[PDB]
């Protein structure tokens, strides 16, 4: 409708009117990650507490769920392979650029001491599950019937859990008291243990190979051909498990049915 | 076609077809029968209204066929995302359900506004039934008029309003006021004679709604109800169909224009959806997100409420309107095409102009008496005043003291009647004042004497002689006078003075005036002594050789606030066009007066008379006057009235039937004017509803005028007209800055989601927040808009083009969108990116994001600092990237009304707080806003959360840059009128 000559006049106009404001968004975003330093994060108002995953993880709906059989090898390999590809990176092969940890106490690491300027992360490689590292045992407990749970902690710059005792797992069910034993679960490392030379979090670049703590929750006293359901709850001072918006931070929730 | 054949029946074939007699009437028996048989003699009032199809009716129109379609889309894409398990379908069920609820909320609230109005519309109508002097079995008795049937006997007196259609069988000095039917402000006489075949020109014939001024009838009802000429136009005026309002094209306009946008930009964003390697099904759903985003789910609720406000100011003047969209539409008006008699006019004899001490003095003619009176020192005007108050047999209905004269209710004759108000306005106290002057003789007027005149005795005891007062036609008295009252003398009626009486007579006759002659004699005492026995038969006074008193002159002259309201119509821009249904020669004489002919405009006729040539031979080029009479105006055509209209500016219709006002309204509707009519009788109910805009008189309008009319004047103030144009260009004007204020932030809420569908990153604006944006944080800012007063003299221009000045154009509506919108989606982005960095993700990192970032199997998700995070916590982090995002659009809002304040004027010249509603909104804008983001428990209920103050700072410079950019768009406009920077950037 309007001139030709117009036309290209008009979007010349809008052309350079995009243009000039990309321009003032581009010099945005150039101050902005500017303003910003790469080894803390400014506020972290989200991550109060922290989250918790499990292994393997497998869900159905409505959260965790994890049914297998015992006699069909083919209901827990793939989760027996979960595990194997995951400690993959727990190997002693891919994880020697870190140091021998015995420090016993948090590790802070107050000057950037490591080949071009990084950081020096403990070490955390398979071996120290002990039975449910992978061996002797590739089955990690589900051929058994006493599965290797690995429970693992979200990582947060400059996180303390605790100073008085280390931050430990407590499993056990909800709603099953009046028929039948309570569980018995044994942890590896031994009474499900983080070591506290494992914190703080310096970040993805101070730290680039650290490797979160692991404890395995090998399961003994879990009834056959019966619906389940178990919490792993972090005991620390500075942990809140349960908060109804996140069933996620301090627990893992899932529904257990091994069957034969 | 039963009437067109009863005028012109004789009186036994009457008597046959109706089974009656002429003497005795209908039996009381038939006369039941036939009531059964034909119905209520009344007029059927609209029945078709069932109470819930009034409010169905509410739920159509321009934004709500978009928001229903809206609605309807947000459906079908439901069902789809739930069949491929989308969850959060939620949002879905949210948005179409308050799509409909506005739609409801701002129907229902539509509804209780126009009942409002039937309401107050029935509250000034008189509901005491009319009676009728019938006579049945021979026996004159009183009853309900919607009790005659027809071939029923009625009777008739002056003051009787006349029940049927009546065929006159006898009559004695009797005349009518024909005004609803015709235009025709002069009584029109009845007589039994058939006068011509169309029962409209007829003598013998009494229409049902009008009123007996005078003398008395008698005759035949011939149609009772809607078969009269009262029904038949009334069943007309309802067939007539009402074209669609202005303001309701213009919104049904820009919702061609959403749509057109709309659809557009859900199409190429389908089709690049697609080639993203997204699914055919996902891709469409992402279409019909963009169309339905492209909807202002608030707009709807906006402008109803910006077009009550203005309702209630129009009604607050005692104007009243019986749909919103009514208030616009006089702004719009190009044209008036306006009846003569009850709406410019009175309709009320007047006393316009006196002829004494050889002089014409002019008398005031107005209802509230604002304006100049006469001359009232003379003698020989006391001896006048004397003669028409003591010559006088009319009366004032008991109890009217309070009530203006003009306005009281008299027991009298047509010309009776408006001399008893001139003295009453005159002398004072008439009546008494005349029992003070008791009254020996009385001859009343007849043919046989030709005048009226009574013998008094005088006031004082120390006066005993007699004074006769006599009044009558000018020539009538000319001949029965010897002398004449001139400067407190008594002079000799010669030559000189007959010859000046008489051209002073024609003077007011050329006026279309009903002039009177008055004179007076005194009886000595000698002759006539106290107890003199005057007999009229035989001549013992003198009824010759009297003293002329004067001449006195009436007229139907024009209501108060008239004239000066057609002055300002017309500096406007409005053409103004009279149809009156009266004869040309007052119809012109009126039109000059008020102001539709100018001082020195001239038609072919008043030009061929100063150049004395046949008036074919002047040129009608030159002529700016033209009249138009129905003969006339039946044997042109479209083409020759189109010339006739776009020749002569200021015209004229005179003897116009209520077909033909409609069918000038239609050539000028046609001619792609907006017409307005204006009306009182129902003569106009026809032009009425064919106009854009039917103005009734809520006082001396018709129940058929006042039905087909969309607007009301319930103080029949004809300067409320004038207030209308203005308000209703106001609120145009505030609506083109509404419309855009509210349009604009629609683009800063749709791309966040679409290049949360291209680049993928967590959603940055939430479906529920938007929602609280459109319905709830920015409707008061914008209803303020409604405030705004003019940035020009919005009373000297011209009505808008309706095809160039648009509510919204593609120059306004590109603009605000793609210009405007697109710097408060870039504040949004940076607040975006920022509240993201500062909580850990990177620019860079957000791009691609989305699916791990949705997706409920990871709880250990990675930020660019390595950290770990749960969903629920990204989810309150998206949650933050909302508010973040919202107030990013708040402080561009509080930008964008100051913005839109003024379309042409510099903030800093009319000033920034000038609007004190839009401040308390602004201010409520703010509160709320907070309210939302730190109240206890809003991350829950709502997608809201307390946000660090480092981010609302974020913004506001994008906010001063807007600003500053339309700001300069108006400087530059302002002191630059060139057309480059205008059309480009102007709205
Ligand atoms: C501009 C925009 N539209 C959005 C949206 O639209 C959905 C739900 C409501 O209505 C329809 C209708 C449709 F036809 C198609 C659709 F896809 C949708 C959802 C969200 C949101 O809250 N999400 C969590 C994604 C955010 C949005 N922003
Ligand atoms: C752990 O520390 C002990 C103590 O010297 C050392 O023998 C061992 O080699 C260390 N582990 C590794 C993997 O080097
Ligand atoms: C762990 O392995 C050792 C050696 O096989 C064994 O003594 C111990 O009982 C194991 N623990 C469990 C819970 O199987
Ligand atoms: C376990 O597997 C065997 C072989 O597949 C089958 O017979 C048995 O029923 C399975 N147990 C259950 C509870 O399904
Ligand atoms: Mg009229
Ligand atoms: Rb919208
Ligand atoms: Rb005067
Ligand atoms: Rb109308």
């Amino acid at each position: 409708g309007r001139t030709l000559s117009r036309w290209v006049w008009i979007s010349l106009y809008y052309v350079a009117f995009y243009v000039v404001m990309s321009g003032i968004f581009a010099l945005c975003i150039y101050v902005l990650m500017r303003t910003i330093d790469p080894y803390t994060p400014d506020y972290q108002d989200q991550l109060k507490s922290p989250g918790v995953t499990l292994r393997p993880d497998v869900y159905g709906e409505k959260g965790l769920d994890i049914s297998y059989n015992v006699s069909d090898s083919t209901t827990w390999a793939g989760l027996a392979h979960t595990l194997h590809r995951f400690l993959a990176g727990y190997s002693p092969a891919a994880q020697e650029g870190s140091i021998n940890c015995t420090s016993e106490k948090y590790f802070f690491q107050e000057s950037f001491l490591a080949p071009n300027h990084t950081k020096f992360s403990c070490k955390f490689t398979a071996d120290m599950l002990q039975n449910c590292s992978g061996r002797p045992d590739p089955t990690f407990g589900f051929a058994e019937g006493k599965p290797c749970f690995i429970i693992k902690m979200n990582r947060i710059v400059k996180f303390l859990p605790g100073n008085s005792t280390a931050p430990r797992v407590d499993c056990a069910f909800l709603d099953q008291p009046r028929d039948g034993p309570p569980l018995q679960v044994e942890y590896f490392p031994a009474n499900g243990t983080y070591s506290l030379h494992y914190f703080p979090y310096y970040g993805k670049k101070a730290q680039p190979h650290y490797s979160n703590p692991l404890v395995a929750a090998k399961l003994l006293n879990v009834p056959r051909n019966r619906d389940v359901v178990i919490v792993c709850k972090i005991l620390a001072e500075h942990v809140s498990f349960d908060n109804p918006h996140d069933p996620y931070e301090g627990k893992v929730e899932f529904k257990l049915k091994i069957q034969k | 076609e039963m009437e067109i054949n009863d005028h012109q029946l004789s009186v036994a074939e009457l008597e046959q077809k109706y089974q009656t007699s002429a003497t005795k009437g209908l039996s009381a028996s038939l006369a039941a029968e036939l009531l059964l048989r034909d119905g209520p003699n009344a007029l059927r009032p609209p029945r078709g209204t069932p109470e819930y199809v009034k409010f169905a009716r509410q739920l159509a129109g321009g934004l709500q066929c978009l928001m229903w379609v809206a609605a309807a889309i947000c459906l079908i894409a439901f069902a789809i995302q739930a069949s491929e398990g989308d969850l959060t379908t939620d949002d879905n069920l949210y948005l179409a359900l308050a799509l409909i609820a506005v739609v409801v909320v701002t129907g229902c609230f539509g509804y209780y506004q126009e009942f409002k109005s039937t309401n107050i519309i029935a509250s000034f109508k008189n509901l005491v039934p009319q009676q009728a002097t019938v006579i049945r079995d021979g026996d004159k008795f009183q009853i309900n008029a919607d009790q005659l049937v027809v071939g029923d006997l009625v009777e008739m007196k002056g003051g009787d309003r006349v029940p049927a259609d009546i065929r006159i069988l006898q009559a004695q000095g009797c005349k009518v006021d024909n005004s609803s039917l015709t235009g025709e402000s002069e009584p029109q006489t009845r007589s039994p004679e058939c006068t011509h075949e169309s029962p409209l020109e007829t003598r013998n014939i009494a229409f049902f709604s009008t009123m007996c001024l005078e003398g008395t009838a008698q005759g035949l009802v011939v149609n009772t109800g809607d078969r009269t000429i009262i029904g038949r136009i009334a069943s007309l005026a309802s067939g007539v169909e009402n074209e669609k309002t202005p303001i309701a094209i213009e919104i049904e306009h820009f919702v061609d224009i959403i749509a057109g946008l709309a659809i557009l930009f859900g199409a190429t964003f389908f089709i690049v959806a697609m080639c993203i390697g997204y699914t055919f099904l996902r891709a469409m759903v992402f279409f019909m997100a963009i169309v339905v985003a492209y909807v202002p789910e608030g707009l709807l609720a906006t402008v109803t409420v910006c077009l009550s406000l203005t309702a209630k100011r129009l009604a607050s003047k005692n104007c009243v309107v019986k749909n919103l969209e009514a208030v616009e539409t006089l702004g719009s008006t190009s044209v008036i095409c306006s009846d003569k008699t009850g709406t410019l006019t009175q309709n009320r004899m007047t006393v316009s102009h006196l002829w004494f001490d050889n002089h014409i003095h002019s008398a005031d003619t107005t209802e509230d008496q604002s304006g100049q009176t006469f001359d009232q020192s003379s003698e020989t005007w006391r001896a006048l005043c004397r003669v028409l108050t003591l010559c006088n047999r009319a009366a004032f209905k008991s109890g009217q003291d309070a009530v203006p004269v003009p306005k009281r209710i008299v027991i009298g004759d047509a010309s009776e009647t408006a001399l008893l108000k001139f003295s009453e306005l005159t002398l004072g106290n008439a009546m008494g004042y005349r029992e003070r002057f008791p009254k020996v003789c009385e001859i009343p007027f007849n043919s046989t004497n030709k005048f009226q005149l009574s013998i008094h005795t005088l006031e004082d005891p120390r006066d005993p002689r007699h004074v006769l007062v006599m009044k009558g036609a000018p020539e009538r008295v000319l001949e029965r006078c010897s002398s004449i009252l001139i400067k407190g003398q008594e002079l000799p009626l010669d030559e000189q003075w007959r010859e000046a009486f008489q051209t002073a007579y024609l003077s007011l006759g050329g006026l279309g005036e009903r002039v009177l002659g008055f004179c007076q004699l005194y009886l000595s005492e000698k002759d006539y002594p106290p107890g003199y026995a005057f007999d009229v038969e035989a001549m013992n006074f003198p009824t010759s050789g009297l003293c002329f008193a004067g001449l006195v002159s009436m007229i139907d002259p024009p209501r108060a606030t008239v004239p000066d309201a057609v002055l300002k119509c017309r500096t406007a821009g409005i053409r103004v066009i009279m149809v009156t249904g009266d004869h040309p020669i007052t119809a012109k004489a009126i039109a000059a007066s008020v102001g539709i002919i100018s001082e020195g405009s001239e038609t072919v006729e008043d030009i061929a008379a100063r150049l004395r040539v046949p008036v074919d031979q002047v040129n009608r080029k030159d002529a700016r006057a033209c009249v138009i009479n129905g003969m006339q105006l039946k044997d042109m055509d479209p083409s020759e009235l189109v010339e006739a209209l776009r020749t002569h500016p200021e015209m004229v219709f005179a003897r116009t039937s209520p077909q033909q006002k409609l069918v000038i309204v239609e050539s000028c509707q046609r001619l792609g004017a907006i017409v307005a009519v204006t009306g009182d009788g129902v003569n106009d109910s026809p032009a009425l509803k064919k106009a854009d805009i039917g103005v009734a008189m809520g006082i001396a309008g018709s129940d058929a005028a006042k039905n087909a009319a969309d607007m009301i004047l319930l103080d029949d103030n004809f300067a409320s007209i004038v207030t209308g144009v203005e308000q209703g260009r106001l609120i145009f004007d505030n609506l083109k800055k509404s419309i855009a204020y509210t349009l604009t932030k629609n683009i800063p809420e749709l791309t966040p989601y679409l290049i949360y569908i291209t680049v993928s990153v967590p959603l940055p604006l939430g479906c529920i927040t938007i929602l609280f944006i459109e319905l709830c944080t920015d409707i008061f800012p914008s209803v303020s808009l409604a405030y705004e007063k003019a940035e020009s003299d919005i009373m000297h221009l011209r009505p808008r083009n309706p095809k160039r000045d648009r509510l919204v154009n593609e120059p306004l509506a590109a603009y605000s969108y793609f210009q405007i919108g697109a710097i408060q989606s870039f504040a949004g982005f940076t607040d975006y990116f920022t509240a993201m960095a500062q909580e850990g993700w990177f620019p860079l990192l957000c791009v691609g994001l989305r699916p791990q970032w949705e997706n409920h199997h990871l709880q250990d998700l990675q930020d660019s600092y390595g950290q770990e995070w749960t969903f629920g916590q990204r989810l309150y982090q998206q949650y933050t990237c909302y508010t973040v995002f919202f107030i990013s659009i708040e402080m561009c809002q509080i930008a964008d009304v100051l913005i839109r304040k003024t379309r042409r004027l510099s903030a800093f010249q009319q000033g920034f707080f000038r609007n004190r509603i839009l401040v308390i909104a602004i201010v409520f804008q703010v509160c709320i806003g907070c309210f939302l983001c730190y109240c206890p428990g809003m991350p829950n209920i709502f997608n809201f959360m307390p946000i660090r103050f480092q981010w609302w700072l974020v913004p506001m410079p994008f906010s001063l840059l807007i600003f500053v950019y339309d700001e300069i768009r108006k400087l530059g406009v302002r002191c630059c009128p060139g057309s480059w920077w205008d059309q480009e950037l102007y709205y």
